[PDB]
DNA sequence: GAAGCGGCGCACGAAAAACGCGAAAGCGTTTCACGATAAATGCGAAAAC
């Protein structure tokens, strides 16, 4: 898992990703962590199968030797590489298959259920928590600081192993209150939907989305015309009329 | 609830954060040795040794974070003033007038000195102006209000105008600053047609259009879009034109209606004309500099044509390689369109004002302007030998000494009719009469 | 040729979360007493060989 255990370059996704330390958060999490095949003072057995296609080499089967990836397959060209959308759908139907596969000889299939039945039926028996959105964002990926305009708007140039473009966010927080750089948290295979800001010095202010089809837009256009100038009124008359009596001289 | 806790281990420093991760191992480790048995003493002592910490802290903490569920453990590691004088203060800024903070602060001291109150610090103040919203400062000045398929090649076209600041000297001698129209293809780019005048009226718009109609035809689907988030006027042929309805034309002619400055302006020869955008620019040196309307019409067409010839061009369609012009050719000629009719081309020739018919079933157009002076008299049969009262000509400026059109006042077509400096002296009389009275006036 | 407004960085002080020392209470397991009861041993006598 050595090379597993070593992050990439800060630039692999063109812009600068900040560094961190992944053990802390797993500990942070409430999960104990073994760099061992077992388990000290547990009677659990074994990470590891003894029986390869109960395993991940068990997905071979599956994906790599998958009828439609079969002219792209090496074994243990420029025309026969595969489309990353291909690959990747086989790739989760392999998985559902593999977990779906009756016949499993395991204690707890007995040679009938599959990794499916098995699952389905002991983890009702077990007593878990749901994460917090807090817990659920500190795993994202953090970028460096970019800058936010008046506008509440701030850009991330994305590229090297993913498609480029030039994704623009926006939110309405941004502009609301004081802010200059911020910090955005996000999932890669996320990035062209929801990324969450957070302050330099950690605080999560808001989360920000990548901004007959002129017709529509116009449509959503007025509607958001119409609502900015509802806030303003609003904010408007609080702090205004008596003020504005007393300014006359 | 756990949201308030979550939002403060959020809200929490990086180096508070990293205070928390050093924390939990100890904790953690702390655990598994009570859990194994292990006395208070031969365990803090032990996490101590390894650990650099205080074994009273650890035990302290540990028993504060017992009633804390696990995962959450991380997240337990981690102005009184006269409110008269604060509105007195936003009710100043929020003036157009937008006087400067510090002063309209002193302002606010002698008000404050006058009444008595009692007033936040300078920071303070600007600090909670910050505070207030994005949406006051626009509420002083209104700004943010004001600011707020496969397609094609020929398919949507959008129609543009431009003001010069290059003085031109026109066909009539006046020195002028020219207004031009452009009709250009939303996909490649590439200027289709224009024409160019003294001021902006649908003439030019008209005009350009039935150039870029005529050199690349009538597309099946049509859209046109003039972006609007009539004209007219006398009498450039003597006789006025045209008060109308272009609106039908153009629905007409199959289209569905939606509603260079470097290459032109800053061109090297027109450097006498065009003064830039100088605040202060010497009027005494303009009458001689001002341009032929040959030469910057020159200008203007090597303009757009180095505009569209133009290699490098960013968009999709050039792939930062090709110009305006070779995305243009190429899907062009991927496009099904249409040539216009001799007749559509027709109905497009300028519209003449009501000119009374009599009872002869004749009418009367007084040509001059840019034309040779003549008083034509049009007749036709069918003129008398229905109910008319008054008619609008259409021609063509070449061929008004043969053959007109006319038609209704609703715009239904009746027959065609065969032909069977002036106001601008009165225009300078006026100009001088203008002139003397107001500097005898002045003074 | 001149000056002011804006914006940002550095320091002081104070309140609110904190830290180390303890301290007792909550509380479990162990404590000692105290006393009473049996039962285990003491003695002698009477019957037994």
């Amino acid at each position: 898992a050595n090379k597993w255990l070593t992050g990439g370059a800060p630039n692999r996704y063109r812009f600068k990703v900040k560094e961190d330390d992944p053990k802390g958060l797993f500990l942070l999490m409430g999960a104990k962590m073994h760099w061992t095949s077992v388990v000290a003072g547990k009677g659990w057995g074994q990470a590891k199968p003894v029986e390869r296609a109960f395993g991940v080499g068990g997905l071979e089967e599956y994906v790599d030797k998958h009828p439609a990836l079969a002219g792209a397959y090496t074994g243990p060209y420029g025309d026969r590489a595969v489309d990353a959308e291909l690959f990747l759908k086989t790739l989760a139907e392999g998985v559902a298959m593999f977990n779906a596969r009756t016949g499993r000889e395991t204690e707890m299939c007995g040679g009938k259920l599959s990794f499916d039945d098995v699952f389905e039926r002991e983890y009702a028996r077990t007593i878990v928590r749901k994460p917090t959105e807090e817990q659920k964002r500190m795993l994202l990926l953090p970028a460096e600081a970019v800058n936010v305009s008046r506008k509440g708007e701030f850009t991330l140039k994305v590229g090297g192993s993913l498609k480029g473009a030039k994704n623009v966010y926006y939110n309405l927080a941004l502009m609301l209150a004081g802010v200059k750089k911020v910090v955005v948290r996000f999932d890669p295979q996320q990035l062209h939907s929801t990324v969450y800001c957070y302050t330099l010095d950690g605080r999560f202010i808001c989360e920000a989305e990548c901004l007959a089809a002129a017709g529509r837009e116009y449509r959503r256009r007025q509607k958001q015309l119409k609502s900015a100038t509802k806030a303003a009124i609003k904010a408007q008359k609080q702090m205004d009329a008596l003020e504005v009596a007393e300014l006359l001289p | 609830d756990r949201e308030a806790l979550w939002s403060k281990w959020d809200n929490a420093s990086d180096s508070q954060r990293r205070l928390a991760e050093k924390w939990l191992p100890a904790v953690q480790a702390a655990d598994e040795m009570l859990n194994q048995g292990i006395s208070t003493k031969t365990a803090f002592a032990t996490v101590a040794g390894h650990y650099q910490v205080s074994a009273s802290t650890l035990r302290d903490k540990y028993y504060q974070v017992q009633k804390f569920a696990k995962p959450d453990w991380a997240a337990a590691l981690v102005s009184e003033f006269d409110e008269d004088a604060w509105q007195f203060l936003i009710a100043d800024y929020l003036r157009p007038e937008k006087p400067a903070f510090r002063k309209c602060y002193e302002r606010l001291e002698l008000a404050a000195r006058e009444h008595g109150w009692s007033i936040p610090s300078r920071a303070t103040a600007f600090r909670r102006i910050q505070q207030l919203d994005e949406a006051m400062v626009v509420a002083c000045r209104e700004g943010e209000h004001a600011l707020m398929e496969h397609l094609d090649a020929m398919q949507w076209i959008n129609g543009d105008g431009y003001l010069h600041n290059v003085f031109v000297r026109w066909f009539n001698g006046d020195v002028i600053r020219p207004k031009t129209w452009f009709w250009q293809d939303v996909k490649t780019r590439k200027i289709l047609g224009w024409r160019c005048d003294v001021s902006e009226n649908i003439d030019s718009i008209r005009l350009s259009f039935m150039d870029v109609v005529t050199r690349y035809g009538i597309p099946e689907d049509f859209h046109i879009t003039i972006d609007n988030t009539t004209g007219g006027a006398p009498n450039r042929y003597r006789f006025k034109v045209k008060e109308d309805d272009p609106k039908g034309l153009f629905l007409l002619m199959g289209a569905k209606m939606h509603w260079l400055e470097e290459y032109v302006d800053k061109h090297p020869a027109l450097a006498g004309a065009y003064t830039g955008p100088n605040p202060q620019a010497k009027p005494d040196n303009y009458g001689d500099r001002a341009v032929d309307a040959e030469l910057f019409l020159k200008t203007l067409a090597e303009g757009v044509a180095m505009f569209n010839a133009r290699t490098g061009r960013e968009t999709e369609m050039c792939g930062g390689k090709l110009s305006f012009d070779d995305v243009f050719e190429r899907e062009y000629a991927r496009t099904i369109v249409r040539k216009p009719t001799e007749e559509q081309k027709r109905m497009l020739l300028l519209p003449a004002e009501a000119v009374n018919v009599s009872r002869k079933g004749e009418f009367t157009l007084k040509v001059g302007g840019s034309l040779k002076g003549a008083k034509n008299v049009y007749y036709n049969l069918a003129l008398m030998l229905a109910g008319v009262k008054k008619v609008v000509v259409r021609f063509d400026p070449q061929q008004l000494h043969s053959t007109v059109y006319c038609y209704t006042l609703d715009g239904r077509f009746i027959c065609e009719a065969e032909c069977l400096r002036e106001y601008r002296r009165r225009q300078k009389q006026l100009k001088s009469a203008t002139k003397a009275a107001i500097k005898a006036q002045k003074q």
